[PDB]
């Protein structure tokens, strides 16, 4: 299923570590529940539902087998929170803050994928 | 299709 | 309410005209066209489109009653162009360094705003 890169661990210790200590980041912690939090046409809108739990359990049991799918798993976890809620949304300026940071250190991430 | 957008090219090559 | 302030004026005469000169800027000279461009969802995704023309013709017609506003559209653009495309996108790197440009810039601005 997954394998070791040192893109990957990147992922884990550097861009997971630090998103998940982010003051606004407890909003994606855990996939939306549309049921608890009484959201009807949340999955008639997003069809491709991701948060950063899903993503840190799966760094941390070897499901990727490519930065490339950490990084879309995130990409995918902002833009459904765009897409879903409103421009002014308090949610949305809080994604906004923590995809920059996850931007940058993409930008300092290992530019080759190595298997470790 | 790093450039894709850019292309036109910029963001679509 | 519109106003003329040192601020603004350094954001039309010094980080506007800085930024126009960039080579890297001209993406961002008018509003994205999704039809033209070919950018599926683009519209779905960004609910608040800016581009640095607009906010060029704000600044010179006196729209905005303070900098932070203009500082505002500024953010919207760059975060626009993070969240739209893909991590590693060349756009994307673009619009990093051109922020990099801005950020320095306003660096550089008279801390306290006084109306002229």
């Amino acid at each position: 299923p997954g394998r070791k890169t040192n893109q990957l661990q990147y992922m884990q210790n550097v861009v997971v570590k630090t998103l998940w200590k982010h003051q606004f980041a407890w909003p994606f912690y855990q996939p939306v529940d549309a049921i608890k939090l009484n959201l009807p046409d949340y999955h008639k809108i997003i069809k491709n539902p991701m948060d950063m739990g899903t993503i840190k359990k799966r760094l941390e049991n070897n499901y990727y087998w490519s930065a490339s799918e950490c990084m879309q798993d995130f990409n995918t976890m902002f833009t459904n929170c765009y897409i879903y809620n409103k421009p002014t949304d308090d949610i949305v300026l809080m994604a906004q803050a923590l995809e920059k940071i996850f931007l940058q250190k993409v930008a300092q991430m290992p530019q080759e994928e190595v298997e470790l | 299709q790093r450039s894709l957008k850019l292309l036109k090219h910029l963001y679509h090559g």
